[PDB]
RNA sequence: UUUGCUCCACACAAUAUAGAUGGAUACGAAUAAGGCGUCCUUGUGGCGUCGCUGAACCAUAGCAGGCUAGCAACGGUGCACUUGGCGGAAAGGCCUUGGGUGCUUGCUGGCGAAUUGCAAUGUCAUUUUGCGUGGGGAUAAAUCAUUUGUAUACGACUUAGA
RNA sequence: GCCCUGAAAAUGGAUGGCGCUCAAGCGUGUUACCUAUACUCUACCGUCAGGGUUGAUAUGAUGCCCUGACGAGUAGGCAGGCGUGGAGGUCAGUGACGAAGCCUAGACCGUAAGGUCGGGUCGAACGGCCUCUAGUGCAGAUCUUGGUGGUAGUAGCAAAUA
RNA sequence: AGAACUGGCGAUGCGGGAUGAACCGAACGUAGAGUUAAGGUGCCGGAAUACACGCUCAUCAGACACCACAAAAGGUGUUAG
RNA sequence: GAAAUUGUUGAAAGGGAAGGGCAUUUGAUCAGACA
């Protein structure tokens, strides 16, 4: 529908976000995902911490360097949920994956580009009220991720600039509405009402 | 089958690999925490043994 | 077993010279179709009478429709069923708009709570509870209070495209 | 104008297949804006071109086309099956595809 | 100018090569049937080479026709060639491999006179 | 080592392409709650309004978009300039001034289109490289061999030499 | 009923994996949808069966023509065919104006055994058809004889003072 | 380890049970179109992140026949009786 | 003057083997048939 879709991970549930992201790439839609630190997983923090430690013990006994690799960053926990939903040892699969990008925070390009959401993976739409859940960033710091603070700091900075932007814009569309209303009631506008506009 | 007698392993797995270093000048992997209330100063120094 | 119709079924043991005009017995039966219905009939007659289908005959089979299908009714429901380790009688109450609707949710309920498949259940009686206050089970009494109202918090709308440009709102 | 398009955008998804055998003879097509089999019934019969480029000029052009037709709908979400003059190359799973408005019945 | 014929359909143009004739030089491609007790090929497990069988046989109607729709007839000399005088819509002469160049130009001339097609006219051609 | 390198420009030739074909259209936060307008005692404030999907918004007419005239506006927008400022998370992009110039389908005119023959993607994008031309610009090093021994099985390392 | 305790083993690790919590879990119900060498219709191959057809003056009576059904296969049986050395017959067959042989991700016929051609190389002989005959068809047998590889520029070429 | 009756594997590919001689479906000439079986339809992966009523929250939840195990006993967790 | 095996030349592919099946893209190559 658009050349590149930018997804605001915040408030999405990992494997449901993954399931849709994977399909899209396979079908040829480039996807970039931001604020993976604000991803969720159902299940209380402790549960998913225990799960993560299960993962953590699997290693190649003769050489741990060849063994399963354990990435600690929310973006990359995420990639993992994703990568495992893609026939990723096939050309067709590598190709789909090159179509993907994932970030903690919203770094340049994407901070001035619109981001969407994916309602069929929106936690607030899916999880029954009262069911505990985990935030990706908090899970990740506990298994080694080093950059929650730095991301938080940048994000607060970015969030201030974006508040300005918004404000300016909302000021501007107020003017624009003031304009659109002198033109209301005019002849060309009554005609357009007639045609559903 | 199970050792027989127990004894500590030989040597420390946290100093692997036992390869030659990438340089004669060992790297400083960490500097003292910063306390910006004190005057500005170096935090290390070169010399020859 | 499905979406139920209710049937009157009438049978009798076959006539004989010395006994022409045998007695004629009736059952109401909840089934998805008349084939299952005549089957169920023979199933219960044999738990009650010296008969079986080879020596009996179906006299009539007719669907009974609800008298007042758009009138809300409080049903009393009486069931026999088997569990994994014994067999048990039960009384339940179901609020709906037809016996037929009511019996569907019963099997559903029996399957969900007690894990009883259809084979394991005998409906003993389904009867409309005429006076509120002969209503016994509180999960229904609840819906009889005067001027009753309730909101439906946390509204969740079905998206029709995979992407959305807003950020939904569960207001309602 | 800026738009000169007379076709609907589409996508080569897959060959027809079971869990572990595919069938290069029938392709599965996703059509933009088509979400149901009832919608997709409109496009049955419409003709379909996968358009691509090549390094070596031929009868004038450096652009070649494989032609096909939509043939039936496929499943419940608007996906469609199509056949082509020659089966589609399979590097094209995920490639864009053009669905035309002819043969027209409006 | 061959007799009209229904479209020629070949059913299996790919050559049936012996199993493992791609794996060891000692095994020629010439079709040979597996008789082993365990062989995947003989047992026809999904994924191996198929085997020649009578289903593949061609339409009695177009069998033996070449693309031109003529059956080929091998020919050593003008007399052989002339056995096709009344069948130029049906058979085509192939000049045999061991015919000399000077005898080919005679055979070819007479074919032209009789309207008989020749499948390999350029052979040994004094060009 | 036979005139080489680099940035900008155009030119011919190639080579390609995981797949342009109107627009990736920027708060944040909450969801048992919020957006927007408005007033005010500026607050966990009053009052109004909206949702129930982007089925939107923006754009969109002209030989794939030709050649031309005028009117009403003084608006819009393309381009190359120029003024002030911002953005380091991967800023490599955003904003602002001012003159110039093109287009304007805001409205009203003149001319052109056929024969591509009843369809044939009917060719309009963006990759990397190669060769000459001429506007700027810039004028090294590494390796062998030799040498040190803080190094070394051999390579490697580490020194030294106009 | 579901869940929880009761519930201890050795390389790291398996509801197939990812992951999933008003499920993508458990029980039950209702539609739709995906797809087997199976089922339905059709073409073509072959097998078996049942019919028709000696009437010359043209060419297969083991023929031609219509029709129906059927097709898995080790051990094994039978059948119709492909190929090789020699033999009787025949084609008054091929050939120094190039036989045989050999090479050839060139062509063509056959379901296949195989057959035919072109081009290159070559130098003296050879083939079709009816029939006769057998020392007549190889991937194997720790097969026989000969040739040849990877191993590999590798082990090594260091006892006896120089 | 040994019998009975049938059906299979051995001698048999094909679709399903991830995998697998024997289970489920279905038995094979070369092909087109259609429809199904058993089994499936979040993504891997063709196919509803379909509909509907309940139940379940596990600091070692559970997840489909053959089949890849769990018992006595116990819970003021929760459910219905 | 075959094959195994080898040198050079030319073309191509190559993220823990290679080779194979069905299908098509791309390159190279080629028969036939038109009149
Ligand atoms: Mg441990
Ligand atoms: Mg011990
Ligand atoms: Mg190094
Ligand atoms: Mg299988
Ligand atoms: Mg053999
Ligand atoms: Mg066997
Ligand atoms: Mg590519
Ligand atoms: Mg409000
Ligand atoms: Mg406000
Ligand atoms: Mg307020
Ligand atoms: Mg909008
Ligand atoms: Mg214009
Ligand atoms: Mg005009
Ligand atoms: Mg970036
Ligand atoms: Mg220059
Ligand atoms: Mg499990
Ligand atoms: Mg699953
Ligand atoms: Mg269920
Ligand atoms: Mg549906
Ligand atoms: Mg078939
Ligand atoms: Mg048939
Ligand atoms: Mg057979
Ligand atoms: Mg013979
Ligand atoms: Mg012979
Ligand atoms: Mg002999
Ligand atoms: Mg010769
Ligand atoms: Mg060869
Ligand atoms: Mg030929
Ligand atoms: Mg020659
Ligand atoms: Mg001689
Ligand atoms: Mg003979
Ligand atoms: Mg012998
Ligand atoms: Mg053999
Ligand atoms: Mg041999
Ligand atoms: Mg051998
Ligand atoms: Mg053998
Ligand atoms: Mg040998
Ligand atoms: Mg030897
Ligand atoms: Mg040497
Ligand atoms: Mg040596
Ligand atoms: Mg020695
Ligand atoms: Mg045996
Ligand atoms: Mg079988
Ligand atoms: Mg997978
Ligand atoms: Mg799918
Ligand atoms: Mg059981
Ligand atoms: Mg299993
Ligand atoms: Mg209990
Ligand atoms: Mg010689
Ligand atoms: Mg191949
Ligand atoms: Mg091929």
């Amino acid at each position: 529908v658009e050349p590149v879709v930018v997804i605001d991970g915040k408030g999405h549930l990992v494997g449901r976000l993954a399931s849709v992201v994977a399909k899209q790439l396979l079908n040829g839609q480039k996807i970039v995902v931001v604020r993976a630190e604000e991803l969720n997983i159902s299940g209380e923090f402790f549960r998913n911490k225990l799960k993560y430690h299960d993962f953590l013990r699997k290693a190649t006994a003769f050489n741990k360097t060849r063994g399963p690799f354990h990435f600690r960053a929310p973006s990359r926990i995420f990639y993992k949920a994703l990568r495992g939903m893609v026939s990723h040892k096939t050309a067709r699969g590598k190709a789909a994956l090159e179509r993907l990008k994932v970030f903690e925070g919203i770094p340049p390009p994407y901070d001035k580009k619109k981001r969407v959401v994916v309602p069929q993976a929106l936690r607030v739409l899916r999880l029954k009220p009262g069911r505990k859940y985990t935030t990706l960033g908090k899970l990740s710091t506990s298994v080694g991720w080093k950059y929650e603070d730095v991301v938080a700091k940048l994000e607060a900075k970015r969030k201030v600039s974006s508040a300005e932007y918004y404000a300016k814009k909302r000021a501007f569309t107020k003017k624009v509405a003031s304009a659109n209303a002198t033109a209301a009631e005019s002849d060309v506008a009554k005609q357009l009402a007639a045609l559903g506009y | 089958s199970h050792r027989k007698y127990e004894a500590p392993r030989h040597g420390h797995l946290g100093f692997l690999p036992r390869k030659r270093a990438a340089s004669i000048r060992a790297r400083v992997k960490a500097f003292p925490k910063d306390d910006r209330s004190k005057p500005v100063a170096l935090t290390s120094f070169l010399g020859y043994k | 077993m499905a979406h139920f119709k209710e049937y009157q079924v009438i049978g009798r043991r076959l006539p004989t010279e010395s006994v022409p005009e045998p007695k004629l017995f009736r059952m109401r039966i909840f089934a998805s179709n008349e084939v299952i219905a005549k089957s169920r009939y023979w199933y219960f007659l044999q738990k009650l009478h010296k008969v079986k289908k080879a020596s009996g005959e179906i006299v009539s089979i007719n669907q009974i429709n609800e008298a007042h299908p758009t009138k809300v009714k409080n049903f009393g429901v009486w069931v026999r069923y088997d569990s994994r380790s014994g067999t048990h009688n039960m009384y339940k109450e179901i609020r709906d708009v037809s016996r037929v609707a009511a019996v569907e949710t019963l099997y559903q309920d029996m399957a969900a709570r007690h894990r009883a498949r259809f084979r394991s259940i005998h409906i003993l009686k389904v009867a409309e509870i005429e006076k509120t206050a002969d209503v016994k089970r509180q999960y229904v009494k609840q819906f009889l209070t005067k001027d009753l109202k309730f909101p439906l918090p946390h509204r969740v709308q079905k998206s029709t495209k995979t992407f959305s440009y807003k950020r939904p709102s569960t207001f309602y | 104008a800026e738009s000169h398009r007379l076709y609907v955008k589409g996508k080569h998804l897959s060959y027809q297949r079971s869990k572990r055998v595919n069938n290069p003879n029938v392709s599965l097509i996703k059509i933009e804006g088509v979400a149901t089999p009832q919608d997709a019934q409109f496009y049955l019969g419409k003709r379909i071109a996968y358009v691509y480029r090549a390094s070596k000029e031929v009868r004038g052009s450096k652009i070649r086309v494989m032609w096909g037709k939509v043939t039936r709908t496929h499943g419940n979400s608007g996906v469609v099956r199509a056949t082509f003059r020659n089966n589609l190359p399979a590097k094209t799973f995920g490639a864009s595809v053009r669905i035309f408005l002819y043969p027209s019945n409006i | 100018a061959s007799l009209p014929h229904p479209k020629i359909v070949k059913k299996h143009t790919k050559k049936f090569k012996r199993h493992h004739s791609d794996r060891y030089h000692r095994v020629a491609e010439n079709w040979r049937k597996q008789k082993g007790i365990d062989s995947v090929v003989r047992r026809r497990f999904r994924g191996n080479i198929s085997q020649p069988k009578i289903g593949y046989g061609s339409n009695k109607k177009t069998k033996f026709l070449s693309p031109s729709g003529h059956k080929t007839f091998l020919v050593a000399n003008v007399k052989d060639l002339e056995t096709l005088t009344m069948h130029t819509k049906t058979y085509a002469a192939e000049i045999a491999h061991n015919i000399s160049a000077k005898n080919r130009v005679v055979i070819l001339a007479r074919a032209k006179a009789l309207g008989i097609k020749v499948t390999n006219p350029k052979g040994r051609l004094a060009l």
